[PDB]
This record gives structure tokens, C-alpha cells and sequence, in this order.
């Protein structure tokens, strides 16, 4: 269980979460549906999220990542959220 | 060497045997041939490029076991959902079965 | 004679011919079950077994097919909704029947 | 096989970021997916049901849910909502 600091938050919510603390699960589940929804993933290489110019990046601290790279994106998630 | 024109069909080969099987693709655009399912044969897929575009996937078969095999391969390219689904490992169950 | 969840990542020998059962407990009204990943060396059947007495039991049935280092992978699923709704637009496939004699 | 989707089929596709009249098949199955996933309009423990009954979706197709795995009746009803150029 976490909760998500208010940036991250901020996105979540924007794809419909209406609570304040989650599982991992359903932060992983809603921020696929924040990059499916606004399109950010590459067209022909679609593990790669493109965010520089998205307030994902911001969040992130990066221009892109690869969804292929677990521990990464795992260690981006944790750094913006306090674990409950 | 088999090609497109060999879809859906069936041929004979022994055990042991080798055949090659040759599909056009191009993986600038992100879709690349990809074996599906192997039943009865083993294999090995390897892209050359077309150096006179895109290029030549050889899928090499080899009848690794008698009877009625199969081998179905498909020209896609992995979505989004595919990729990000995998951050939420299924449970999975692993044996290793040594037949005798 | 049953192997269940204990038994995971292990190895086991079977005679060509002979069948052995795998139990999982699965609980199929979430929308999960158990189905085969991958297999080799081996044929298999799945079926669900309620509790009679939440959830029930996925009976596995292992037969050894071909001699040799053989292997099941199951995995604990459920199909989403982009995999359903991939299936509309199907992709260019090749199919070719062998043979092995 | 480029289309011209009816009105209330456009103002879907337009509701998820089309900016076209005139649109391929493909282009129209992806952004309706897009909807469905964004709005969330499927089961989550049987995802090839969607649930439409009170949505601009459910109008256009005219039923109160439908499921994916039912190809030919998804095509039929989208393209009764469409006409081909
Ligand atoms: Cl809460
Ligand atoms: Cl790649
Ligand atoms: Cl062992
Ligand atoms: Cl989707
Ligand atoms: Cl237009
Ligand atoms: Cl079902
Ligand atoms: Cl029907």
C-alpha cells in the first residue's frame, strides 16, 4: 500500500483514480492508462514512452524510458510516493 | 527453400532433416516474423537485409520429432499494452519433465 | 503422486506414455486461471475443479510424448481487454503443416 | 479502405484526439479502443465485455454491452456507423 506523492497523484487522477492510497498494482495500472490515453509510447518501438514534453518527464526526471527496463521504472514509481 | 507461396499447405520431410523457409519483412517498422508455435520441429530465425527495402527473415526447421508437425509464424510488432502488462508478473508454475 | 505449488521449479521423471497430474489452486471468478505458457516433450489437458465442500482446483494432466529433457510452463492469467481488442485487426500469418517421418 | 464515420461515431473518435472527417479502418478500430480503455467501459474481470448502456457508445452501436470476442457483430454495428469512400 502507498501513497502517491501529489504530482504523480496528480496523474493518476487524471485517467480517473479517486483515492489516495493504492497498491503498486493499481498505480502500475493507471499510469498505463496515462500513456496509452495521451499516446506517448513510440509507434514502432512501443516499449518506448517518449515524455519529455509531458508532465510524466517532470515527474520522471527524464526525456523518455523503456518500458523494458523493470527496475528503473520501479525505482521512478517509488521515488514519488511514500510507502504507506 | 519454402516461401509465401507455401502458406497453408503441408510437406513431408524425415527426421533430422533440415528446410528453410523464407519470408519478406522489414523491421524498420518495428514488425518482425516471429514464431508463434513449433510443435514436432525445432528452429531458428535469423533477419538479413536485402543488400541490392526491407529484408529476408530464414526460418531453418529441423523434424526433431516423427508424426504430424506444425509450425505457425506470425509478422507482428509488440504493443504497448504488451510490454507494459509484463510490469505485473503473472504467477507462474515451472517443471521440468525428463521423458524416459 | 500429485505435484501441487511445493513442487514449483523442480524436476520430475516420467516414462513416455505415462501421465501425472499437476493441482492448482485457482479461483476462475476473478476472471484468472491457470493455462499452459509453454510445453515441450510433453502433451496436457486443463480442467477446473470446483471445491465442493473459495474457488476450486486446476487439474493438469501431463502425458510424456517425446523422450528426452522435457518442460510445462503454467501461468495464473486473465486475457485484458487490449489483448481481446487486439484480436480484431489480425496480423499476417504463415502456416506450414510438417510431416516428420 | 478509407471511411467516413456518421456523427455520433465522429464525435467519439474526436473525443479521444482524431482531427479527421475521413479516416482508415484501422485508424477507426485503434482510437474506439482508445475510448473503451480510457472511459474504462470494460469488465474487469471478463475484459472482453463492455458495458455501454449509459454511454455515447452504447447509442451508436444501439445495444446495452457487447463483447470483443464477437468479431463480425463489432465490424456490423461499426460499420453501420460509417460510410466507405
Ligand atoms: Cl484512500
Ligand atoms: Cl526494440
Ligand atoms: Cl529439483
Ligand atoms: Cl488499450
Ligand atoms: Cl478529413
Ligand atoms: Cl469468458
Ligand atoms: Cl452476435
Amino acid at each position: 500500500l502507498v501513497r502517491p506523492k501529489p504530482l504523480l497523484l496528480k496523474l493518476l487522477k487524471s485517467v480517473g483514480a479517486q483515492k489516495d492510497t493504492y497498491t503498486m498494482k493499481e498505480v502500475l495500472f493507471y499510469l498505463g492508462q496515462y500513456i496509452m490515453t495521451k499516446r506517448l509510447y513510440d509507434e514502432k518501438q512501443q516499449h518506448i514512452v517518449y515524455c519529455s514534453n509531458d508532465l510524466l518527464g517532470d515527474l520522471f526526471g527524464v526525456p523518455s524510458f523503456s518500458v523494458k527496463e523493470h527496475r528503473k521504472i520501479y525505482t521512478m514509481i517509488y521515488r514519488n510516493l511514500v510507502v504507506v | 527453400s519454402l516461401t509465401e507461396d507455401n502458406n497453408n499447405t503441408t510437406i513431408t520431410i524425415a527426421k533430422g532433416e533440415n528446410k528453410e523457409i523464407i519470408l519478406h519483412g522489414n523491421p524498420t517498422t518495428g514488425y518482425s516474423w516471429v514464431v508463434d508455435s513449433s510443435e514436432g520441429l525445432s528452429n531458428t530465425v535469423e533477419y538479413v537485409a536485402d543488400q541490392h527495402s526491407g529484408g529476408k527473415y530464414h526460418i531453418k526447421i529441423t523434424g526433431t520429432q516423427t508424426g504430424e508437425g506444425k509450425i505457425v509464424l506470425v509478422y507482428r510488432r509488440t504493443s504497448f499494452a504488451e510490454y507494459w502488462n509484463l510490469l505485473s508478473p503473472d504467477r507462474t508454475f515451472t517443471l521440468k519433465v525428463n521423458v524416459q
